[PDB]
């Protein structure tokens, strides 16, 4: 503390509730429609066929 | 030729000249957007 002499940290730019929107967002993508939104529109299938 | 100024840390007021449009954020104070 006290910050010493003249440095700084600075803020990261994204802030970590967003960093785990971005996580969620693909385990729902794999769960439902497999690997197929990797690669143009997403289409869904049932998980034990998958 | 519009600009704006962002203060690293301040409690934004040490600032001395200051109008209108004052926003504090987490990085800092912001003065001259809405
Ligand atoms: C900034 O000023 C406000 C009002 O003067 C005060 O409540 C606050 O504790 C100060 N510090 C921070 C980090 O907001």
């Amino acid at each position: 503390a006290q910050k010493f002499n003249g440095l700084t940290v600075l803020p990261p730019l994204l802030t970590d509730e967003m960093i785990a929107q971005y996580t969620s967002a693909l385990l729902a993508g794999t769960i439902t429609s497999g690997w197929t939104f990797g690669a143009g529109p997403a289409l869904q299938i049932p998980f034990p066929m998958q | 030729n519009q600009v704006a100024v962002l203060y690293q840390d301040v409690n934004c007021w040490r600032v001395y000249s200051t109008g209108s449009n004052v926003f504090q954020t987490r990085a800092g104070c912001l003065i001259g957007a809405e």
